[PDB]
C-alpha cells in the first residue's frame, strides 16, 4: 500500500530520499601501503578508467584535453566522453568523427581518474566524521584500495577482508569542498575529545620503541638509507653522537630530523618509575623513561603510545596545535617511511621462546595456584560449618561467592604479575606490550601464566546439570576447577573440562559484540535525528531549525572542540 | 499410484545403496560423498534439523 | 563538555523534559516533513495534511528531501558578484 | 591432485620423485628414510611429498568422457 | 544592514573559504579573467588560492543574521582563516 | 677509492652444487650475485602452449603450467639464443625458440604415465633434463593428450619457471662476531657448519673494525644449466647490466652538458 | 574468561 | 588416588570428540583462545579444495579447486574420519611471523611471487550457466539459434561471432566479459519479428568454456548447461587464513630474491605479522609451527589431538633441538635487499595455510553514469547490475557534519536523480507541460501564465505524487 | 524551459478539494473499466490510460509529450458511488 | 534519429544503455535503457 | 555440430532443431565436441 | 507435488497457506569443501527468532557437552542460535513404547 | 585483472630513459640520479661502492615504491669532485671487481675439476 510503501525503511522517505544509491562510487578490498602518505589512497586502474571527472576545455588546457580525447577510452590517461556546449555527448568509444574530436572552449571532456584526484573515502558504518576522509588518488598496478596504515585507526579498519568505498566530486566547487574541510590531513585532530584522531600504529610503534631506547647506535651507511626515507631532510648529514672511535649515530638523533620545526613537547614512557621523579636521576633518567623534546630535537626519552598515539599532549597533537596540518601530515608519513626501513635492519618476530617462562617462574605458579585452591577450600569448610558470617546487604550464597572470587582473582592476578617478573628484554610480547602496538599485560599473564575465572552472566560457570557444572563433577561443587577456574594457560593448553568453559565464555563475548552493534546503531540514529538541525549561527547562537536558541555561545565560551587543550590553573590548589 | 516420495541419496531406498565404491565410479557417483541430501528440481536441498 | 551540554540543552530547551524518541522529537513544533523523516512518517504527513500545517523549509533535512542546498555550512551566506572589482585588476584572459 | 613440479619455496624438481617415495614406501622404509634416500634435505622440500595428497588416481577411476 | 554596525567574524570561516575557493575556480573554468598574474598554473583552483593569497577575488560574501538581516563582506575585507 | 680484488675457492663441485667462499668483497657485492642467481640467469623454458586435445582429468592450464616448469638443459644454446622480442620473425623462429611436441593416447589397460620423456623437442641440445622422469599427467584408457609447445630464453625476473638455482645458501661472519644478530641466549643456537669456534664458546667476541668479508655460498642447480655455469653467467649478467647503466649515463651526462 | 570485574 | 569420586559410573570414550567437525580440524584447540576456534570453523567452510572426486562430472555454479592441495603436516587423529586426508583443503606454507616491509601490517600477509609461479595456492573457478529453450507460450518460441543483427529486430553489439550454429559456443573458446554465451531468440507477435534474448558473461569472468551440453529438463524443453573456467592465481587482494582464526588479505607479492632468506636457502611462503598473534592468543599458531618443522624434518606427520598429555612444547623442542635448529624454532634470517641479517631471529616454520573463497576480481566493482531504476529512476543495485554504491543515512550525518553541503548536494541530488518539474505558482500543484509545444497550463485553475520549473529528486516528485494519491495535497509554493 | 527556475521556500500540506481532483485529473469520467486492455493495448477511460502517462517507454502520453522521462505522470479520479471513509 | 544522419542506424550499447550513432559517436537519448523494464491461462483478471 | 554422448562417447551429428538423442544408446545428454580454433596457453 | 514444494522452497507447509509455514528449512547443500557439505548435513537450527537480541537461547549451556560442538557457531546475527553435531552424537530414530 | 605484466618490471617502455639525472638544490655538489626499470640489485651495489669513495659525502638508494619500477640514488661529492664523476668511476670499479672474480671463478673450476 501508499503507506507501507512511504512508512518503512527502504521507502520512498528514507530508503530513496535521505539515503540512495549514486553514480561515480566504486568499491574494492582495502590492502596496507606504508609508502602512501596520508592523504594518499592507491586506485586500481581498472576503477580509474571507468570513473571520469569532467573536466571543462579553457585556452590553458586545450591542449592537453586535446590528447587525452586522442587516446580515447582504451589507453588508460584517456577521455569517455566529450560533452559540447550544445549539451550533445560524444561518446569516444563508438567511432567519433575526426570532425568532432576537435575542442573549443567550453567543451567538457570527461577524462579518465589521474593522479592527484581528490576523493572521498568511506567505510561502513560510518559512526563518526573521520569516517569519511578525502584522500588524493595514486594509481597502482593492482585490484585493491591501498591506504596508509594510520588512516586504519580512523576508519577503524584492518586488512583482514574489509572493503570501502570510493565517491568521486564531479565538480570544482564539490571538490574544493572536500580539499579545505574533509581532507585527511585537516582532521587529523578530532573535535570530540580534543585529542588527534590518527597516530603511529602497529609495526611502526613497536619499532620506534626500540629505535629510541640509547642503545641503538646506527653507523655511517645506515644513516645514509634512513635519511634517504625523510621526505623534508635539509640535506645535511647532522653530527655524530660518537666522532671517536667509529662515526655512530644514535636512534634518536635522526627521530629529532623527523620531528617537525620547533616542537616542546615531554612526555613520560610507559615503564617510567613513580619513584623517579621524587628522588634523584630524575632528569638523567636511568631508564631514558621521560621524554623530553626541546626546539624539535629528542633530547631524551623512549617513544610509546602515549608520545607518538591518539592521546592528548602527543608528540602528534602538539605538531598539529603548533606547526600546522601539512608538516604534520609529513610527519606521520616520515615516522613511517624511516622507522620500517631500520625495521628491515632490526626485524620483529613472535615465537614460542616469548611464551615459555624460567622454571623456577613455572614453580612460583604452581605454589600462588596450589594455595589458592587450599583458601577456597577453607572457606567452603568454614560455609558447610555455618561459621561464615553474611555480609550486610548480601546473602551468605552471595558472600561466599564474593570471597571465594577474591581470592580467585588475587591468586591470578599474583601469577599475571609473576610471569610479567619472568618477562625478559628481548621477549617480544613485551616488545609490543610496552609500546603499545597491540596486546596487554592480560594477554601475557593468560598466555604465560593462568588464563584466568570463567565468568557467564556475572557469575561463576552456572550448574547447568543438576547441582553440577558438567557430569564429571560431583553435585554441589563450589570448588574452583568445578565453577570455571582456569588454572592452565594457553601454552600448557586447557583441560577438557576447562576447554568447554573457556568457550562459555567466549561465546559471551560473542553475543556481547552482536547485541552491542544493533543497540548503539539505533541510539546514534536517534541522536543525530533530534540534534541535526543546530548550528552556530552569525550571531554566534546555536539555534535549531525554528531559530528557537538552544545555546547563546556554543559551548558557553564559543569556541570549537578541536583547538581547546587540558591545562592547570594553579591558582585553585595552593593554601593561602 | 498415490503419488512419488523424494528419495535421500544413499539412504536404503537409493539406487545407490549397497555399492561398492567401484559402482558407484561407474554410476559416476563419488565413493566419498556423504549423502543425506535429497535432489530436488535438480538441485541438493539438506533438511536442517 | 559541549558535545555533551549541547544534548542535555536540546533535551530541557522546551521547558519539559523531551526524550530523544519518536514521541518526544516529533512533539516540537518542527517542519512536518522533518518530523516525518524520523519514525512516524506518513502518520506525520496526514495530521500536517489535516491541519493545514506549512513546512519553513529551514531545516536541513527537508532541503536534503527536495533536493535544495541546504542551510548547512556552505550553504548559511550567499555569494554575489563584485562588478568594482571585477573592473580593477588585470584581466589577462 | 598430482605431484606439483619444482617444491615451491625453493624450486628444486620434486615432481620425478613421488613414484620413487610411494615404492620405498613399499620397501618399508620409513618416511623420513624414504625422503633422506630420494635426496631431499631441507624440510621445505620434504613438505612436498610428505604432504602430498595423490587424488589423480582417484579422478581416473571414473569412466572416460570420450573413449 | 548598512556597512557600519557589522557585528559579523572579520575573519572567514572555513566554509566561506571552501565556497569562495570553489565558485572563484569554477568561473576560471569557464573562462573568466583572472587578477592575478599566473606563474604557468592551468589548475583553475590552483589559480583560485593564488587569487585568495592576493585577496584578489571579485566576491562579496552576503552572511545571514537570523534576524533576517545580512551582512555583505567582501573577500577582502574578511581576514583569511589562514 | 677503488674495487677490492676479489677471490674465490671452490670446497665442493659435483653435478648438481657448487660450494664457493668469495672473500676481500663488500656485503653489497655479495647479495646482488646472490640475487643475480636467482633472478638474472637466462634459461630457455617453455612458454607457449597449444593443446590440440586434452581427454585427462587435469583441466588444459594446469598442463600448460606443469609443462612450463618442467626445466629444459640450456647449457650452452641460451647464450646463442635471442630472446623473443630481440628477434626480427615474427612469433617464433628456430634462432629465437625451440618447439617441443607431445603426443600421447593411453590404448592399454594399465594408467600411461605421460613423463618429460614424451617431450620430444626438435633442437637436440634443449632436452628436458633426460640423458626418473617428470610426470606431466596420468592417462585412463582412452584418454589422450597431443600439444605443441615453444620454448624461449628468459630469467627468473619475469617467472620462477626460469630461476636456474634451487636454493642458493648465503651466510656471512659464521660465528657472531660483528654482531650483526644479536641472541638473547647464545648458547641455545647451534652452530654454523662453517663455524670455526670450539664447542665451549658460542660467539666470537666481538670485533668492532670488522666489516662482512668472506661470504660464503651453496649454490644448487635444477639441472637447466651446470652449476659452474649458473655464476658464471650471473657474473657476466651483472657486468653488462652495469655496463648498459654506465652507457646510458654517460649518453645523459654528455646530453645535459 | 579472565575474572568477574574484568571481561568473561 | 585421594578420593574425589569412587562411584564413577560411565568414562569418556576420548575428550575431544566433543567438538564437531569443522572444529575437528584445528591443530591444538586448547592453546587458543575461544572466539578464535570460533572463527575458525567458520572460515574453514569457506577454504578452497577439492570438494568431491566427481567434480568433473557435476555442473555447479561457483565451483572453486584448488591446483594442488595437501594433506595438513600436523593433523589431528579425528580427522581421519572426517576424511580431510583424502580431500585436503589447503597447502602446508614456510610461514615466518615477521615485520619485513610493512606489507603485512594489520592482518594482511606478503606472500612469495616465485612460489605463486610455482603452483603455490593457484585454484580454478568454473561458473555453469543454465537457459531452457520454453516453448510454453501461445505465439513465444523461444529457439536456440544464433542472433542475426540484420535478421533480428532486437539485438546487442556485443560480440556474436563465436555462437555456432546450435546457438551455444563450444567447448575451448575463450570468452570475455559481455560476451554471448547462449543465444536464444523470442519469436515476436506480429501485433503490427525478433527481441533479442541472449544470456551475456558476467563481466569480468575472462574464462575459457570448459563444458556445454544439451538435454532435455523435466519439464521435456531443450536445456544447455555451459560452465566456463577461470584459472585464479593468487593476487594482492585475496584471502588467505590459517587453522587458527588468523585470517587476512595479501598485502603484496616479492619474488624469491626479495623475501628474506635463511641460511640453507629457504624463503617463506607467506610473512605474517607478529602484531596478530598477542592480541588474539593464539598459540596453538605457535605450537602449530613447531611441531611441522618437527614433523617435516622427522618425516612422521604431527599429532595435534586437543587433550593429549603426551605432546608438550618442551617435547616437541627437544626433538627441534635434535635436528639441528634452535629449539624454539627460531631461525637466523637475512634480509633479501640488502643480505644484512636480521638483528632479531625470526620465527619460521611450516604452517597449513588455507584459501578462502573472496578474492578481490569478484568484489571489485565501478559504477559511473549506469542503468537506472524504473520505479525510482536510481541508480540501480548489486555489482552484477552494474549499480552504485548506497549513500546511506549515517553518510549523509557525516557530511552535514563536514558542512559540505554541496557534496552531499551532489551525491543525494545530482549524482543519483536529477529531474525537473512544472510546478503552478498559484497552486503548488504541479501542472501539465509541453516543452516541444511550449504551451504550459494548469489544470484547476485554468491559469497558463503563472508555471514555475521546480528542481527536484525524482524520489521526491514520487513522494509527493503519492501524498496526492492518498488525497494529502503537497503544495509546493516558490514564494 | 521558458518557466523561470525557482526553489520552494514553504511547502503547504491540506487535504485535497474533491472539486479540486475533479479539476486536476487527465481522466474525464472517471476510469469506468476494470480491464487495462483495448483495442489491443490502450484503454481509455481504464487503469492503463495513455493520457495518465507514458506507456512501453517509446509512446508519448497524450497530455504531453513525455517519452518517458519529460511527463512527471497525470492524475486520474474515480467517482465512488457512496462515499467511504478514509483510513 | 541522429540529427545530423537521416536514416541513421543506431546502436544499442549497455554500458550506459543508449542508442549512439555509429558514424560520429553522438549520444540520441540519454539513459534511456533504464531497466528497461500467466497471460496463457485464462484471461484478463 | 558434433556432439558426444555421455553414455556411449560416440560423436552424433544433429541437425537444428532435431532431438537430442544419442543414436546407438538413446540417452540424452550431449556434450559439444571441442572447438577446432586453437587457444595460446602461457605456460605462466 | 506437496513434498517436491516444501523442499524447494524451503517453506514447511502448504502452497495456499503460508501463515503456518516454517522458512529456514531445506536449504540448499553448500560444496565449496567437503568441510562445508559434511556440516551443513550435520546442523541443528535453534527456532528461536533471529531479530530478538535476547540473549539466553544464545549462550553456550552446560548440557551442550559432547551432544553440540561448543565452538561451531555463526557469528554474526545468528550466534549460538545456529549448531552442528558433535562427531560422535547421534540423534535417536525412535521407537514404539508397547 | 588490473596485474601488470611480467615484462614491465625489466623492460623499458617506449619513450622512457633508462637514466635522468636532476640536481639537487638543497646541497651544493649533490646529484639526484633515478634509474627506471632497476631493483635493489643494481642500487646497492652502485651505493655501497660510492660509499668506498673518499670524496662522496653522502650516497644512497632509495626505491620509491616496490609495485613501481625505479631507482633514486644521491649522491653527494666533496668540491672538486662530481656527482656524475663519482656514479661513472663507481660503476667502473664494479666492473672491475666482476671481472677479476670472473677470472678467478674460472680459475678455481679448471682447479677443482682434474685436479
Ligand atoms: C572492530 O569493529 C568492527 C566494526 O564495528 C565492524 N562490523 C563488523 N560486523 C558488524 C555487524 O554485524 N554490524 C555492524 N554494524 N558492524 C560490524 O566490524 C567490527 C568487529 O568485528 P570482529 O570482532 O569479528 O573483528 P576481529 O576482531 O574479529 O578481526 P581479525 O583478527 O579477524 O582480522
Ligand atoms: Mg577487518
Ligand atoms: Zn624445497
Ligand atoms: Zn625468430
Ligand atoms: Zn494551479
Ligand atoms: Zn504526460
Ligand atoms: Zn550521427
Ligand atoms: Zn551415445
Amino acid at each position: 500500500s501508499l503507506k507501507q510503501r512511504l512508512k518503512g525503511k527502504e521507502g520512498r522517505v528514507r530508503g530513496n530520499l535521505m539515503g540512495k544509491r549514486v553514480d561515480f562510487s566504486a568499491r574494492t578490498v582495502i590492502t596496507p601501503d606504508p609508502n602512501l602518505s596520508i592523504d594518499q589512497v592507491g586506485v586500481p586502474r581498472s576503477i580509474a578508467a571507468n570513473m571520469t571527472f569532467a573536466e571543462i576545455v579553457t585556452p590553458f588546457n586545450i591542449d592537453r584535453l586535446q590528447e587525452l580525447v586522442r587516446r580515447g577510452n582504451s589507453q588508460y590517461p584517456g577521455a569517455k566522453y566529450i560533452i559540447r556546449d550544445n549539451g550533445d555527448r560524444i561518446d569516444l568509444r563508438f567511432h567519433p568523427k575526426p570532425s568532432d574530436l576537435h575542442l573549443q572552449t567550453g567543451y567538457k571532456v570527461e577524462r579518465h581518474m589521474c593522479d592527484g584526484d581528490i576523493v572521498i573515502f568511506n567505510r561502513q558504518p560510518t559512526l563518526h566524521k573521520m569516517s569519511m576522509m578525502g584522500h588524493r588518488v595514486r594509481i597502482l598496478p593492482w585490484s585493491t584500495f591501498r591506504l596508509n596504515l594510520s588512516v586504519t585507526t580512523p576508519y577503524n579498519a584492518d586488512f583482514d577482508g574489509d572493503e570501502m568505498n570510493l565517491h568521486l566530486p564531479q565538480s570544482l566547487e564539490t571538490r574544493a569542498e572536500i580539499q579545505e574541510l574533509a581532507m585527511v590531513p585537516r582532521m587529523i585532530v578530532t573535535p570530540q575529545s580534543n585529542r588527534p584522531v590518527m597516530g603511529i600504529v602497529q609495526d611502526t610503534l613497536t619499532a620506534v620503541r626500540k629505535f629510541t631506547k640509547r642503545d641503538v647506535f646506527l653507523e655511517r651507511g645506515e644513516v645514509m638509507n634512513l635519511l634517504m626515507f625523510l621526505s623534508t631532510w635539509d640535506g645535511k648529514v647532522p653530527q655524530p653522537a660518537i666522532l671517536k672511535p667509529r662515526p655512530l649515530w644514535t636512534g634518536k638523533q635522526i627521530f629529532s630530523l623527523i620531528i617537525p620545526g620547533h616542537i616542546n613537547c615531554i612526555r613520560t614512557h610507559s615503564t617510567h618509575p613513580d619513584d623517579e621523579d621524587s628522588g634523584p636521576y630524575k632528569h638523567i633518567s636511568p631508564g631514558d623513561t621521560k621524554v623530553v623534546v626541546e626546539n624539535g630535537e629528542l633530547i631524551m626519552g623512549i617513544l610509546c603510545k602515549k608520545s607518538l598515539g591518539t592521546s592528548a599532549g602527543s608528540l602528534v597533537h602538539i605538531s598539529y596545535l603548533e606547526m600546522g596540518h601539512d608538516i604534520t601530515r609529513l610527519f606521520y608519513s616520515n615516522i613511517q617511511t624511516v622507522i620500517n626501513n631500520w625495521l628491515l635492519i632490526e626485524g620483529h618476530t613472535i615465537g614460542i621462546g616469548d611464551s615459555i617462562a624460567d622454571s623456577k617462574t613455572y614453580q612460583d605458579i604452581q605454589n600462588t595456584i596450589k594455595k589458592a585452591k587450599q583458601d577456597v577450600i577453607e572457606v567452603i569448610e568454614k560455609a558447610h560449618n555455618n561459621e561464615l558470617e553474611p555480609t550486610p546487604g548480601n546473602t551468605l550464597r552471595q558472600t561466599f561467592e564474593n570471597q571465594v572470587n577474591r581470592i580467585l582473582n588475587d591468586a591470578r592476578d599474583k601469577t599475571g604479575s609473576s610471569a610479567q617478573k619472568s618477562l625478559s628484554e628481548y621477549n617480544n610480547f613485551k616488545s609490543m606490550v610496552v609500546s603499545g602496538a597491540k596486546g596487554s599485560k592480560i594477554n601475557i599473564s593468560q598466555v604465560i601464566a593462568v588464563v584466568g575465572q570463567q565468568n557467564v552472566e556475572g557469575k561463576r560457570i552456572p550448574f547447568g546439570f543438576k547441582h553440577r557444572t558438567l557430569p564429571h563433577f560431583i553435585k554441589d561443587d563450589y570448588g574452583p576447577e568445578s565453577r570455571g577456574f582456569v588454572e592452565n594457560s594457553y601454552l600448557a593448553g586447557l583441560t577438557p573440562t576447562e576447554f568447554f568453559f573457556h568457550a562459555m565464555g567466549g561465546r559471551e563475548g560473542l553475543i556481547d559484540t552482536a547485541v552491542k552493534t544493533a543497540e548503539t546503531g539505533y541510539i546514534q540514529r536517534r541522536l543525530i535525528k533530534s540534534m541535526e538541525s543546530v548550528m552556530v549561527k552569525y550571531d554566534a547562537t546555536v539555534r535549531n531549525s525554528i531559530n528557537q536558541v538552544v545555546q547563546l555561545r556554543y559551548g558557553e565560551d564559543g569556541l570549537a572542540g578541536e583547538s581547546v587543550e587540558f591545562q592547570n590553573l594553579a591558582t585553585l590548589k595552593p593554601s593561602n | 499410484f498415490i503419488g512419488k516420495i523424494p528419495i535421500m541419496l544413499r539412504s536404503t531406498y537409493c539406487l545407490l545403496n549397497g555399492l561398492t565404491d567401484r559402482d558407484l565410479c561407474e554410476l559416476n557417483e563419488c565413493p566419498l560423498d556423504p549423502g543425506g541430501y535429497f535432489i530436488i528440481n535438480g538441485s541438493e536441498k539438506v533438511l536442517i534439523a | 563538555y559541549r558535545h555533551l551540554a549541547l544534548l542535555c540543552d536540546t533535551m530541557t530547551c522546551r521547558g519539559h523534559l523531551m526524550a530523544i524518541t519518536r514521541h518526544g522529537v516529533n512533539r516540537q513544533d518542527t517542519g512536518p516533513l522533518m518530523k516525518c523523516s524520523f519514525e512516524e512518517t506518513v502518520d506525520v504527513l496526514m495530521e500536517a495534511a489535516a491541519h493545514g500545517e506549512s513546512d519553513p523549509m529551514k531545516g536541513v533535512s527537508e532541503n536534503i528531501m527536495l533536493g535544495q542546498l541546504a542551510p548547512a555550512g556552505t550553504g548559511c551566506f550567499d555569494l554575489l558578484l563584485d562588478a568594482e572589482k571585477c573592473k580593477y585588476g588585470m584581466e589577462i584572459p | 591432485m598430482i605431484i606439483p613440479v619444482r617444491c615451491f619455496t625453493c624450486g628444486k624438481i620434486v615432481g620425478n620423485k613421488w613414484e620413487a617415495y610411494l615404492g620405498l614406501l613399499q620397501a618399508e622404509y620409513t618416511e623420513g628414510d624414504a625422503l633422506d634416500a630420494l635426496g631431499l634435505k631441507r624440510y621445505c622440500c620434504r613438505r612436498m611429498l610428505l604432504a602430498h595428497v595423490d587424488l589423480i588416481e582417484k579422478l581416473l577411476n571414473y569412466a572416460p568422457l570420450e573413449k | 544592514q548598512a556597512n557600519q554596525k557589522r557585528i559579523t567574524t572579520p575573519y572567514m570561516t572555513k566554509y566561506e573559504r571552501a565556497r569562495v575557493l570553489g565558485t572563484r575556480a569554477l568561473q576560471i573554468a569557464m573562462c573568466a579573467p583572472v587578477m592575478v598574474e599566473l606563474e604557468g598554473e592551468t589548475d583553475p583552483l590552483l589559480i583560485a588560492m593564488k587569487e585568495l593569497k592576493a585577496r584578489k577575488i571579485p566576491i562579496i560574501i552576503r552572511r545571514y543574521l537570523p534576524d533576517g538581516s545580512y551582512e555583505d563582506w567582501g573577500v577582502d575585507e574578511l581576514i583569511i582563516s589562514d | 677509492p677503488y674495487a677490492n680484488q676479489p677471490t674465490v675457492r671452490i670446497t665442493e663441485l659435483t653435478d648438481e652444487n657448487v660450494k664457493f667462499i668469495i672473500e676481500n668483497t663488500d656485503l653489497a657485492v655479495a647479495n646482488s650475485i646472490r640475487r643475480v642467481f636467482i633472478a638474472e640467469v637466462p634459461i630457455i623454458a617453455i612458454d607457449w602452449v597449444q593443446i590440440d586435445a586434452n581427454s585427462s582429468v587435469l583441466h588444459d592450464e594446469f598442463i600448460a603450467h606443469r609443462l612450463g616448469l618442467i626445466p629444459l638443459t640450456s647449457d650452452d644454446i641460451v647464450d646463442k639464443l635471442q630472446y623473443s622480442r630481440d628477434c626480427t620473425c615474427e612469433e617464433f623462429c628456430p634462432e629465437c625458440s625451440v618447439e617441443f611436441t607431445l603426443d600421447v593416447r593411453c590404448n592399454e589397460d594399465q594408467t600411461r604415465h605421460v613423463t618429460s620423456r614424451d617431450l620430444i623437442s626438435n633442437s637436440p641440445r634443449v632436452i628436458p633434463v633426460t640423458s626418473d622422469d617428470i610426470l606431466i599427467v596420468k592417462l585412463r584408457k582412452g584418454q589422450e593428450l597431443r600439444l605443441r609447445a615453444y620454448a624461449k630464453k628468459g630469467f627468473g625476473k619475469e617467472h620462477a619457471k626460469w630461476n636456474p638455482t634451487a636454493g642458493v645458501a648465503f651466510e656471512y661472519d659464521p660465528d657472531n662476531a660483528l654482531r650483526h644478530t644479536v641472541y638473547p641466549k647464545p648458547e641455545e643456537w647451534p652452530k654454523s657448519e662453517y663455524s670455526e669456534l670450539d664447542e665451549d664458546e658460542s660467539q666470537a667476541p666481538y670485533d668492532p673494525n670488522g666489516k662482512p668479508e668472506r661470504f660464503y655460498y651453496n649454490v644448487e642447480s635444477c639441472g637447466s644449466l651446470r652449476p659452474e655455469t649458473i655464476v658464471l653467467s650471473a657474473l657476466s649478467g651483472l657486468k653488462k647490466k652495469l655496463s648498459d647503466l654506465q652507457t646510458q649515463l654517460s649518453h645523459e651526462i654528455q646530453s645535459d652538458v | 574468561i579472565w575474572g568477574i570485574g574484568c571481561n568473561p | 588416588e585421594v578420593a574425589y569420586c569412587s562411584t564413577y559410573t560411565h568414562c569418556e570414550i576420548h575428550p575431544s570428540m566433543i567438538l564437531g567437525v569443522c572444529a575437528s580440524i584445528i591443530p591444538f584447540p586448547d592453546h587458543n583462545q575461544s572466539p578464535r576456534n570460533t572463527y575458525q570453523s567458520a572460515m574453514g567452510k569457506q577454504a578452497m579444495g577439492v570438494y568431491i572426486t566427481n567434480f568433473h562430472v557435476r555442473m555447479d555454479t561457483l565451483a572453486h579447486v584448488l591446483y594442488y592441495p595437501q594433506k595438513p603436516l600436523v593433523t589431528t587423529r579425528s580427522m581421519e574420519y572426517l576424511r580431510f586426508r583424502e580431500l585436503p583443503a589447503g597447502i602446508n606454507s614456510i610461514v615466518a611471523i615477521a615485520s619485513y616491509t610493512g606489507y603485512n601490517q594489520e592482518d594482511s600477509v606478503i606472500m612469495n611471487r616465485s612460489a605463486v609461479d610455482r603452483g603455490f595456492f593457484r585454484s580454478v573457478f568454473y561458473r555453469s550457466y543454465k537457459e531452457q529453450e520454453s516453448k510454453k507460450g501461445f505465439d513465444q518460441e523461444e529457439v536456440f539459434e544464433k542472433p542475426t543483427r540484420e535478421t533480428c529486430q532486437g539485438m546487442r553489439h556485443a560480440i556474436y561471432d563465436k555462437l555456432d550454429d546450435d546457438g551455444l559456443i563450444a567447448p575451448g573458446v575463450r570468452v570475455s566479459g559481455d560476451d554471448v554465451i547462449i543465444g536464444k531468440t523470442v519469436t515476436l507477435p506480429e501485433n503490427e519479428t525478433k527481441r533479442d534474448c541472449s544470456t551475456f558473461l558476467r563481466t569480468s569472468e575472462t574464462g575459457i568454456v570448459d563444458q556445454v551440453m544439451v538435454t532435455l529438463n523435466q519439464e521435456g524443453y531443450k536445456f544447455c548447461k555451459i560452465r566456463v573456467r577461470s584459472v585464479r592465481i593468487p593476487q594482492i587482494g585475496d584471502k588467505f587464513a590459517s587453522r587458527h582464526g588468523q585470517k587476512g588479505t595479501c598485502g603484496i607479492q616479492y619474488r624469491q630474491e626479495d623475501m628474506p632468506f635463511t641460511c640453507e636457502g629457504i624463503t617463506p611462503d607467506i610473512i605474517i605479522n607478529p602484531h596478530a598473534i598477542p592480541s588474539r592468543m593464539t598459540i596453538g599458531h605457535l605450537i602449530e609451527c613447531l611441531q611441522g618443522k618437527v614433523s617435516a624434518n622427522k618425516g612422521e606427520i604431527g599429532d595435534a589431538t586437543p587433550f593429549n598429555d603426551a605432546v608438550n612444547v618442551q617435547k616437541i623442542s627437544n626433538l627441534l633441538s635434535d635436528y639441528g635448529y634452535h629449539l624454539r624454532g627460531n631461525e637466523v634470517l637475512y634480509n633479501g635487499f640488502t643480505g644484512r641479517k636480521i638483528t632479531s631471529q625470526i620465527f619460521i616454520g611450516p604452517t597449513y595455510y588455507q584459501r578462502l573463497k573472496h578474492m578481490v576480481d569478484d568484489k571489485i566493482h565501478s559504477r559511473a553514469r549506469g542503468p537506472i531504476q524504473i520505479l525510482n529512476r536510481q541508480p540501480m543495485e548489486g555489482r552484477s547490475r552494474d549499480g552504485g554504491l548506497r549513500f546511506g543515512e549515517m553518510e549523509r550525518d557525516c557530511q552535514i557534519a563536514h558542512g559540505a553541503a554541496q557534496f552531499l548536494r551532489e551525491r543525494l541530488f545530482e549524482a543519483s536523480d536529477p529531474y525537473q518539474v512544472h510546478v503552478c505558482n498559484l497552486c503548488g500543484i504541479m501542472a501539465i507541460a509541453n516543452t516541444r509545444t511550449h504551451t504550459y497550463e494548469c489544470r484547476g485553475c485554468r491559469n497558463k501564465t503563472q508555471i514555475s520549473l521546480v528542481r527536484m529528486p525524482y524520489a521526491c516528485k514520487l513522494l509527493f505524487q503519492e501524498l496526492m494519491s492518498m488525497s494529502i495535497a503537497p503544495r509546493m509554493m516558490s514564494v | 524551459s521558458a518557466c523561470p527556475l525557482r526553489t520552494i521556500k514553504r511547502v503547504q500540506f491540506g487535504v485535497l478539494s474533491p472539486d479540486e481532483l475533479k479539476r486536476m485529473s487527465v481522466t474525464e469520467g472517471g476510469i469506468k473499466y476494470p480491464e487495462t486492455t483495448e483495442g489491443g493495448r490502450p484503454k481509455l477511460g481504464g487503469l492503463m490510460d495513455p493520457r495518465q502517462g507514458v506507456i512501453e517507454r517509446t509512446g508519448r502520453c497524450q497530455t504531453c509529450a513525455g517519452n518517458m522521462t519529460e511527463c512527471p505522470g497525470h492524475f486520474g479520479h474515480i467517482e465512488l458511488a457512496k462515499p467511504v471513509f478514509h483510513v | 534519429t541522429c540529427p545530423n544522419h537521416p536514416d541513421a542506424i543506431l546502436v544499442e550499447d549497455y554500458r550506459a544503455g543508449d542508442m549512439i550513432c555509429p558514424e560520429c559517436g553522438l549520444v540520441v537519448g540519454d539513459r534511456v535503457i533504464d531497466v528497461g523494464s500467466n497471460p496463457l491461462l485464462s484471461d484478463g483478471d | 555440430m558434433i556432439y558426444i554422448c555421455g553414455e556411449c562417447h560416440t560423436e552424433n551429428e544433429i541437425k537444428s532443431r532435431d532431438p537430442i538423442r544419442c543414436r546407438e544408446c538413446g540417452y540424452r545428454i550431449m556434450y559439444k565436441k571441442r572447438t577446432k580454433r586453437l587457444v595460446v596457453f602461457d605456460a605462466r | 507435488d506437496g513434498l517436491k514444494y516444501s523442499l524447494a522452497t524451503g517453506n514447511w507447509g502448504d502452497q495456499k497457506k503460508a501463515h503456518q509455514a516454517r522458512a529456514g528449512v531445506s536449504q540448499v547443500l553448500n560444496r565449496l569443501t567437503f568441510a562445508s557439505t559434511l556440516s551443513h548435513l550435520r546442523r541443528l537450527n535453534s527456532p528461536i527468532g533471529r531479530d530478538g537480541k535476547l540473549a539466553k537461547p544464545r549462550q553456550l549451556h552446560n548440557t551442550l557437552w559432547g551432544m553440540v560442538c561448543p565452538a561451531e557457531t555463526p557469528e554474526g546475527h545468528a550466534v549460538g542460535l545456529v549448531k552442528n553435531l558433535a562427531l560422535m552424537a547421534y540423534i535417536s530414530v525412535g521407537s514404539q513404547p508397547s | 585483472m588490473n596485474a601488470p605484466p611480467a615484462f614491465e618490471s625489466f623492460l623499458l617502455f617506449e619513450g622512457e630513459k633508462k637514466i635522468t639525472i636532476n640536481k639537487d638544490t638543497k646541497v651544493p655538489n649533490a646529484c639526484l640520479f633515478t634509474i627506471n626499470k632497476e631493483d635493489h640489485t643494481l642500487g646497492n651495489i652502485i651505493k655501497s661502492q660510492l660509499l668506498k669513495d673518499p670524496q662522496v659525502l653522502f650516497a644512497g638508494y632509495k626505491v620509491p615504491h616496490p609495485l613501481e619500477h625505479k631507482i633514486i640514488i644521491r649522491v653527494q661529492t666533496t668540491p672538486d669532485y662530481s656527482p656524475q664523476e663519482a656514479f661513472t668511476n663507481a660503476i667502473t670499479d664494479l666492473i672491475s671487481e666482476l671481472s677479476l672474480l670472473e677470472e678467478r671463478f674460472r680459475v678455481a673450476i679448471k682447479d677443482k675439476q682434474e685436479g
